[PDB]
């Protein structure tokens, strides 16, 4: 039990850092004109469609999971 | 001392100078707008950084900008 | 080009009872401020530090500890009353410094003897990316 | 008539005068204490300081510590007060070290309550603060020793 | 009277009525067909 | 000068046109919405009367009729209580056997299996056991049939309609003017002598003629249906003279001044009734007589129209000395021109009064059969403590509003206010210090105790067995209260309460009503914790009030209002400088203090007061008496109080107490839900709303009233509201399930 | 196992939403189009334009740490 | 605390304390060398989050180890 919990919590912290340094990279070292129209700028170009669908997915999961738990209780 | 910068989209409404609580800003003559007026920031060693000026500017996007920078006694608002 | 007034000490002060909000050690060793105004008559007004004081008929001279205190008091004096004020910065050396209004006019009115400080001739959307200024000590808004 | 007045008639200094801060009994008392004996050698004042405070710090460590009832170790707990004296005199030393330098005058006020000049209090030196430190420390350890010396039964040992 | 007809169509009142009617409908359905876990018809 | 009625006719006309135009009161809202923020502002400023206008007359008219509306609502709620007692209750059977039937006045419909909530409450009835203590009131009133409950429900409904009509009338047809409101001397004369004097006189009358004889008959054992009706006691008087011979002379003594001959039913006994576990009714009637006399005399102090009396201005101006300058000169002008000053004083006093009511009603139980009904006693103490705390915090809110919007030394100058403003720095310094010192010396003792108990050193603890901290003064005072009857109170027989002592214990139905409460080291520790929490709450609220206008940090704070988010990130950052934010912070600390108070009372009563007594006379307390030895560490609070008593609520699934098990969990959820609003900020939320709005625009389904994130202040307010609701509801479910389950 | 696995999925999706939004909006958004000129971490942009508490990308990371802890829990 | 209370309240408190100290006898013979100020905004968020997750890890570790080690099964 100790080993499992230790390694899962360290993995979670490592994930949050992996994503933090992406935002640091986008602010500090990113150059728009040198990445014109490749996969990266294209990611930047439809950020609304990524965030909106992540939002839909997490709304759906939360609604139905909490709903079934409360039904059962 | 913080930094305050004025950009050429200014319409010279003077609303930012009226709002400053430490008298950082000023109006100066110009020729690029109907008011022949433009804001300037001659006294940034007294700026507390409240952004009261930015809340007052009507242009889109802003024409006055406050960049918080190295802190001093006057900048922190210390009476002791 | 608008000689500024002098500080005339022996100028009386308002009638105050004392308060724990006044000067402190910073005024002994670093700096403090002084405001002066006119007061057509004797009247009561709210101290920018504590309770209420009575300003005397004739010139008035107050010593405060921050520029913001002087300017808040001056704004109150200038709009609610119709009074002209000036304030100064005094160092522990015994050196005065006329502070406001700088060139004789109030800064919300454009005076033809002023230069531009901190003016960029472009929109704010036309600053370079930070990657353009990395490893050199400037800032993107510096230009 | 009113009792509270601004400090020395100046109503724009951040303080007041009361029967608590400016009263003849309080003024005379606070004047005759070591910290307020400006014209006296720093070491003598420090001696008074350390004496009084070692003697005072005897009691609590004895009557409250872990071995209060064990008296094959109850009384000799003055070791603790000696250690506390040592520690806060180390603290005195580092404070004086960081706050002063010998090649600089003493930061104390030069004016008095009526507007006459005084010779700045030398305790606020670097030199005189080290002197006062030695005095306080000497007094503290030997005051611990003194109040341990009086182990004779009185009213509450 | 017209002002009352308008007021009755303001957002909180309209939603109150809509949901009270919906609640009555679901309540009566469950009072007639209780404890349904499946669609037992076809 | 003189006092008279002054009214205007038809100031505002009854119409519906303003209902259809939302936000008529404020010019900014009237314009209509562009964004959703509008909808929030519309509700936040709905009752901010003195901000909709500048005229004092209009604000006072609105306040008067709003008060009538509130009274109409209260009457409707009372009507509901009486109707439910009359129609869906087991009150008659409980009247027959009070110590076996547990009261219940709410039944549920059988819709989705929820009829399991209709539990066996005894008496051939199945429903929800209530804890408001209404049966005890109705028994102390003399009510014995459901027809009387019906009658009072109908009367309350009538009175509610009357209040609503008067609320409409005094605003639209006959609206009093400012000079009418601003007459405080006649107002005080009426409320002192007319509302409180005549009220308690009339009530003493009802107790002498109805409650006393009907309760005498009930305690004699008579069937509650074979007792005469109350009005019989008034028509035939020999009925009364059989129970109280003094009713034969019948008001001849009251004039012949031989009041001694009334000692029949106007007594000064003290202590409890050993049959029902409540105060003697013959004591309560005499009490109300005395209180009525006192108030009727006190309502003749102030001068109105005939010279005789006291001028409030004269009293205030007369008081001043060499420490306070001119003090009290200028408070009559202030206390008659600002509603917020009045509201602050009134809220402070009413909150303190509610807390005092909680203490006195547990310690000297007024109603019969209330002391042995443990759930009702717990409920009443807890409810009233919460109400008192909330009102005290509102007092600070409105003192701050007065300081920001109304204080004005240019036209209304008072000396004492000015001097406090001129040494606020020393004030806040000393209060800050005493709270730090008090926090070290009370919670620190607990931490010392936990660490000594975990280090195998219990002889080094702060407890009754190792290092004693006995509250000598509290023990001394209750010993003086024990020896009082007969020595410093020769006219009393027993002392005021059974908690003082004397070795007297009262039992009812094999349960313990009251006995002497023992004070020990644990009582000393808990009380110093309480002093600590109250001092901290005071520090926060008083700092908010004293610095509402200006600071060394922001020297013109009064110009930013009473409720503003900040003054920007400069000066180091100035989030939460407003006085509203101080109220917001003080709510958390009030929650902390009251929660600890109700935990201390709940554990102490079960441990050393409540329980069951045997015929041989050996008292077994609900908990074993473990408060003296387990309350002194934090681990004992976590283990012996929370973990051990949450068992009842985490095991209620399947029983009639399962609603409490559902509410426990729901309240935990709402509490944890508020942390999201408390820990975050609106920039993130507006930027997320941007992308969601894009998605809606993609499908031509985007709304025209543009969605915004909540305000900064609204974020804080939603956060504290859900935090308080979650926490208080969790404790509510825990308490009610626990106390109902064991007994 | 079914129900708790869908709770785990909800946690992963919501933490991803927070971190991804913080990354993709770190160069600027509509409420602050010049955010890149201010750095990775800064308090706010004052109370103007409705209020801008917690608008930096550092602040998105700070919010996401809470959800990471909840998910690993 | 650090997460719900924000900076202005504390800064005003500290100004009060600085007055108190500078005015008291035998203790104003001692002078700090840095003017005390409340913590920063970003700093307060970081310190609050650190306390929160330290508490998180410590309480869960204690419970997990004690409830498995107590049964050892
Ligand atoms: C128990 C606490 C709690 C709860 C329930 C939530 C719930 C949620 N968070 Mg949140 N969060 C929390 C704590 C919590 N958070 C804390 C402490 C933090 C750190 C500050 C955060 C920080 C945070 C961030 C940064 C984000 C979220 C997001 C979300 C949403 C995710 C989408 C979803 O799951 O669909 C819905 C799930 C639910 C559980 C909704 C439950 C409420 C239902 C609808 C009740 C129904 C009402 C019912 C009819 C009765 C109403 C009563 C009446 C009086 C009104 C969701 C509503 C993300 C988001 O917005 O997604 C788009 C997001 O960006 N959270
Ligand atoms: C992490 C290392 C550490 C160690 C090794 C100790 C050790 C000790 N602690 Mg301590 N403690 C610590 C951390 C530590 N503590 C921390 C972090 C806290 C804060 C929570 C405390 C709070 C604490 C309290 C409140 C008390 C102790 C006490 C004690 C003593 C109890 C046993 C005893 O009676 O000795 C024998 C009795 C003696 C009097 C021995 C005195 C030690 C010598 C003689 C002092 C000489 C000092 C010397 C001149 C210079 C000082 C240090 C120098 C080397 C720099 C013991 C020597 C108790 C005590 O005895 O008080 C003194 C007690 O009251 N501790
Ligand atoms: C190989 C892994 C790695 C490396 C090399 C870096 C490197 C860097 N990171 Mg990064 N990061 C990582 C992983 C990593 N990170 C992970 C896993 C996370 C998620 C937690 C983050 C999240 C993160 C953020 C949000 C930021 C950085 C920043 C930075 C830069 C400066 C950091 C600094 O010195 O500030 C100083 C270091 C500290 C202040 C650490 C002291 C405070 C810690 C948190 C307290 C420790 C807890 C306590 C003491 C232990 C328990 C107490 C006790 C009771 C047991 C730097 C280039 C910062 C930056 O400057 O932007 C570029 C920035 O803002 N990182
Ligand atoms: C996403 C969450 C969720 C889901 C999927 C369900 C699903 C269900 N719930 Mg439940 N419930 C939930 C949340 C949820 N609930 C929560 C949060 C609570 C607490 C408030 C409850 C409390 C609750 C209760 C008390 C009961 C249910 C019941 C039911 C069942 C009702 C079947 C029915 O209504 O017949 C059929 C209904 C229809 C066919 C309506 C459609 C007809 C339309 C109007 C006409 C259209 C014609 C074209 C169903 C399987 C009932 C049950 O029987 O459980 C087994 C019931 O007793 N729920
Ligand atoms: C604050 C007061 C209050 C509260 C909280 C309740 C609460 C409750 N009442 Mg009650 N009641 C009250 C006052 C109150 N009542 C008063 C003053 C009277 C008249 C003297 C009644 C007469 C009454 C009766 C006769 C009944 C209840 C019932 C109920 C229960 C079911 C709710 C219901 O009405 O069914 C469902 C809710 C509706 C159908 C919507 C109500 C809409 C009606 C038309 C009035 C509201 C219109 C409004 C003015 C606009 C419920 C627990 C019922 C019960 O106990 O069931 C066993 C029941 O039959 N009440
Ligand atoms: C003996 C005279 C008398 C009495 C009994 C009252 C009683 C009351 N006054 Mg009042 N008042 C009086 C004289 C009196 N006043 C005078 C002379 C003035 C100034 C000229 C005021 C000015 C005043 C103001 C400004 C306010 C009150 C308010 C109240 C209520 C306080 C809240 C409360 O405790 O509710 C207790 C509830 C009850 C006791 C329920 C029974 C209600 C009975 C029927 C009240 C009837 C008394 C009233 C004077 C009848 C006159 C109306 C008549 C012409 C038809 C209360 C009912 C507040 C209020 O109006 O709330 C609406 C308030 O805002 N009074
Ligand atoms: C405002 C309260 C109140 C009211 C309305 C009444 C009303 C009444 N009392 Mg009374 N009474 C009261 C308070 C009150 N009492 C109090 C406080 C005491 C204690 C001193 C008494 C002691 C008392 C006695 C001894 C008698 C009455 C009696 C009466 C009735 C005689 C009828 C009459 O002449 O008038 C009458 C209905 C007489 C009676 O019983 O008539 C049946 C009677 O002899 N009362
Ligand atoms: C006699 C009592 C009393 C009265 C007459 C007032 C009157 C007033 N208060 Mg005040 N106040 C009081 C007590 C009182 N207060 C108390 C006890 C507190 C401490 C909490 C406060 C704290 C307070 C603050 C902080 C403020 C006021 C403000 C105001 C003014 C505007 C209020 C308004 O319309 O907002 C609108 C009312 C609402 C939006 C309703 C809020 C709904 C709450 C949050 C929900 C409660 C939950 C509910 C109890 C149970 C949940 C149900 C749900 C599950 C369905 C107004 C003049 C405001 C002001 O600016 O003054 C000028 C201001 O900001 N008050
Ligand atoms: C200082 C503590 C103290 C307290 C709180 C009381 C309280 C009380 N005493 Mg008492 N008394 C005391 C000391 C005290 N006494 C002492 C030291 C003696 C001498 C041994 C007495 C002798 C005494 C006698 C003889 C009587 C009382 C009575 C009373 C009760 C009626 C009070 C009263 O007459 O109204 C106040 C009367 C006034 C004129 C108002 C004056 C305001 C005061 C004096 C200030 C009351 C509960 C009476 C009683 O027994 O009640 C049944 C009574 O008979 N006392
Ligand atoms: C072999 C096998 C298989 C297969 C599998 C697969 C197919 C895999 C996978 C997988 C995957 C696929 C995974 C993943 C994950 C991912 C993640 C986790 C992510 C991330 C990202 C990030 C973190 C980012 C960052 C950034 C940004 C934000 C921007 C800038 C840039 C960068 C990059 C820095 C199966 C099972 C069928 C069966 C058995 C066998
Ligand atoms: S906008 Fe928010 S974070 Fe920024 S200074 Fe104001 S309250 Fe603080």
């Amino acid at each position: 039990a100790a080993l499992y919990t230790h390694h899962q919590y360290i993995a979670g912290f490592i994930m949050t850092g992996a994503f933090a340094h992406g935002a640091i990279f986008f602010i500090r070292d990113y150059n728009p004109e040198q990445n014109a129209d490749n996969v990266l700028a294209r990611m930047l170009e439809h950020k609304e469609a990524i965030i909106s669908h992540l939002s839909w997915a997490s709304l759906f999961l939360g609604f139905h999971t909490l709903g079934l738990y409360v039904h059962n209780d | 001392s913080h930094s305050v910068k004025i950009y050429d989209t200014c319409i010279g409404c003077t609303q930012c100078v009226r709002a400053c609580p430490t008298d950082v800003l000023e109006m100066i003559p110009w020729g690029g707008c109907k008011a022949k007026q433009i804001a300037s920031a001659p006294r940034t060693e007294d700026c507390v950084g409240c952004k009261r000026c930015e809340s007052a500017c009507p242009t889109d996007f802003l024409s006055v900008r406050v960049y918080l920078w190295h802190e001093t006694t006057r900048s922190m608002g210390l009476a002791y | 080009g608008f000689t500024p007034p002098e500080l005339d000490p022996n100028t009386p002060s308002p009638i105050f009872g004392g308060s724990t909000g006044g000067l402190l050690r910073k005024a002994q060793v670093e700096e403090f401020y002084v405001i002066t105004w006119e007061s057509p008559k004797e009247q009561i007004f709210e101290m920018p530090t504590g309770g209420a004081a009575i300003m005397r008929e004739g010139p008035n001279l107050l010593k405060l500890a921050r520029k913001e205190q002087c300017l808040a008091l001056g704004t109150r004096l200038r709009s609610k009353y119709k009074i002209k004020y000036q304030f100064y910065r005094v160092f522990p050396s015994g050196e005065v410094q006329y502070l406001h209004p700088k060139d004789g006019v109030y800064p919300e009115k454009v005076n033809p003897g002023r230069q531009g400080v901190g003016v960029n001739f472009r929109s704010i959307g036309k600053n370079v990316s930070p990657i353009e200024v990395k490893f050199t000590g400037k800032q993107p808004y510096d230009l | 008539y009113q009792v509270v007045q601004p400090i020395n008639g100046d109503p724009f200094i951040g303080s007041l005068e009361t029967p608590v801060t400016s009263s003849p009994l309080v003024a005379w008392y606070l004047s005759n204490l070591p910290g307020y004996r400006t014209a006296v050698n720093p070491l003598l004042r420090g001696i008074e300081v350390g004496l009084a405070h070692g003697f005072l710090l005897v009691g609590p460590f004895v009557k409250a510590g872990p071995l209060r009832n064990t008296e094959i170790a109850g009384q000799a707990g003055s070791l603790a007060a000696g250690g506390l004296v040592v520690i806060l005199s180390i603290c005195l030393t580092i404070y004086g070290i960081s706050s002063f330098n010998e090649g600089d005058p003493s930061t104390a006020p030069s004016l008095t309550l009526t507007g006459r000049k005084k010779q700045p209090d030398q305790l606020q030196t670097a030199d005189g603060w080290a002197k006062f430190t030695g005095g306080f420390f000497f007094g503290g350890i030997s005051g611990v020793i003194w109040a341990f010396f009086l182990l004779y039964v009185l009213d509450l040992p | 009277m017209r002002d009352l007809k308008t007021y009755l169509s303001v957002a909180p009142v309209a939603s109150t009525l809509w949901f009270a009617a919906l609640a009555g409908l679901l309540i009566e359905i469950n009072r007639f067909f209780p404890d349904a876990l499946t669609f037992p018809f076809f | 000068p003189e006092v008279k009625i002054l009214v205007d006719r038809d100031p505002i006309k009854t119409s519906f046109e303003q209902w259809a135009k939302p936000g008529h009161f404020s010019r900014t809202i009237a314009k209509g919405p562009d964004t959703t923020t509008w909808i929030w502002n519309l509700h936040a400023d709905a009752h901010d009367f003195d901000s909709h206008t500048s005229d004092l007359e209009e604000i006072s008219r609105k306040v008067f009729s709003a008060h009538f509306g509130q009274l109409s609502i209260i009457f409707l709620w009372l009507s509901g209580m009486y109707f439910h007692g009359a129609r869906f209750s087991n009150y008659e059977a409980w009247l027959n056997d009070p110590t076996h039937i547990r009261p219940s006045a709410q039944v549920v419909w059988p819709i989705v299996g929820q009829e399991i909530l209709n539990g066996d409450v005894g008496g051939g009835f199945r429903g929800i056991q209530i804890t408001s203590g209404f049966f005890q009131i109705w028994r102390a009133s003399g009510i014995t049939s459901e027809l009387q409950l019906y009658c009072t429900a109908i009367g309350a409904l009538v009175f509610a309609a009357l209040m609503l009509f008067a609320g409409w009338f005094h605003y639209h047809k006959a609206a009093p003017k400012l000079v009418w409101f601003q007459d405080v001397e006649s107002m005080l004369n009426h409320h002192l002598a007319g509302l409180l004097g005549l009220g308690s006189l009339s009530w003493a009358g009802h107790q002498v003629h109805v409650s006393l004889p009907i309760n005498q008959f009930l305690n004699a054992g008579v069937d509650p249906k074979e007792i005469p009706l109350p009005h019989e006691f008034i028509l035939n008087r020999d009925l009364l003279a059989q129970l109280y011979p003094s009713f034969a002379e019948g008001a001849t003594p009251f004039f012949t001044l031989n009041w001694s001959k009334y000692a029949d039913f106007l007594t000064f006994r003290g202590g409890l009734d050993p049959l029902t576990g409540g105060l003697w009714l013959t004591d309560i009637a005499h009490h109300h007589l005395a209180i009525a006399i006192l108030f009727l005399i006190a309502g003749h102090m102030y001068r109105t129209n005939w010279g005789i009396g006291h001028g409030i201005k004269d009293i205030l101006e007369a008081h001043k000395g060499p420490f306070t300058g001119q003090g009290h000169k200028g408070l009559y002008e202030i206390l008659t021109t600002s509603w917020h000053a009045q509201l602050s004083i009134n809220l402070a006093m009413l909150g303190s009064l509610t807390i005092i009511v909680a203490h006195h009603m547990y310690a000297m139980p007024p109603y019969p059969y209330l002391a042995t009904d443990y759930g009702t006693q717990l409920s009443l103490f807890t409810h009233h403590m919460w109400i008192g705390g909330f009102l005290i915090v509102g007092a600070a809110a409105h003192a701050a509003i007065f300081m920001v919007r109304d204080y004005d030394p240019t036209t209304r100058y008072n000396d004492l206010l000015d001097r406090v403003l001129r040494h606020r720095d020393a004030i806040i310094s000393h209060l800050n210090w005493v709270c730090i010192f008090l926090g070290f010396h009370s919670f620190g003792l607990y931490i010392h105790n936990d660490t000594m108990s975990a280090l195998g050193r219990p002889q080094d603890m702060f407890s009754d067995t190792a290092i004693q901290l006995q509250p000598v003064f509290a023990q001394w005072i209750q010993n003086t209260h024990a020896l009082a009857p007969g020595t410093t109170a020769p006219g009393a027989t027993t002392s005021t309460s059974l908690t003082w002592g004397g070795g007297d214990l009262v039992s009812v139905g094999g349960k313990v009503a009251l006995l002497p409460i023992p004070l020990g080291t644990a009582d000393f520790l808990v009380h110093h914790i309480h002093a600590f929490t109250i001092h901290v709450t005071v520090l926060i609220l008083l700092k908010g009030v004293l610095f509402a206008r200006s600071s060394r940090l922001i020297p013109d704070k009064a110009n930013l209002g009473f409720r503003f988010p900040c003054d920007g990130p400069g000066r180091g950052g100035t989030c939460q400088v407003s006085a509203w934010d101080h109220v917001f912070l003080g709510l958390f600390w009030m929650y902390n203090a009251i929660s600890v108070v109700i935990f201390h009372f709940s554990w102490k009563m079960q441990s050393d007061v409540w329980g069951s007594i045997n015929d041989q006379g050996v008292v077994t307390h609900i908990t074993g008496g473990n408060f003296a030895q387990s309350s002194i560490t934090i681990n004992g609070w976590l283990r012996d109080f929370l973990w051990a008593q949450a068992s009842q609520v985490i095991q209620s699934y399947g029983s009639s107490l399962s609603a409490y098990g559902l509410f426990f969990l729901g309240a935990h959820f709402v509490w944890a839900f508020s942390l999201m609003f408390l820990f975050s900020g609106r920039g993130y939320w507006q930027e997320l709303i941007e992308s969601i709005v894009w998605a809606h625009n993609k499908l031509k389904v985007a709304p025209a009233t543009q969605p915004r994130a909540l305000s900064i202040v609204q974020g804080r307010a939603v956060g504290v509201t859900h935090y308080l609701l979650g926490g208080i509801a969790t404790t509510w479910a825990f308490f009610l399930a626990r106390i109902i389950a064991v007994g | 196992d079914f129900l708790v696995h869908h709770a785990i999925a909800l946690g992963l999706h919501t933490t991803t939403l927070i971190l991804v939004k913080g990354a993709l909006d770190a160069r600027g958004s509509k409420l602050m189009p010049d955010k890149k000129d201010f750095g990775y971490s800064f308090p706010c942009d004052g109370p103007g334009r409705g209020g801008t508490c917690d608008i930096s990308a550092w602040d998105a990371f700070y919010l996401a740490v809470f959800w990471m802890l909840n998910t690993i829990g | 605390m650090f997460l719900i209370s924000w900076r202005g309240y504390w800064q005003e408190l500290i100004e009060t304390l600085a007055w108190a100290h500078e005015r008291t006898p035998l203790a104003n013979l001692i002078r700090w060398r840095d003017k005390p100020v409340a913590l920063s905004i970003v700093q307060a968020r970081l310190v609050g989050l650190v306390h929160f997750s330290v508490g998180y890890i410590f309480t869960y570790a204690a419970f997990l180890i004690a409830s498995t080690s107590g049964k050892f099964g």
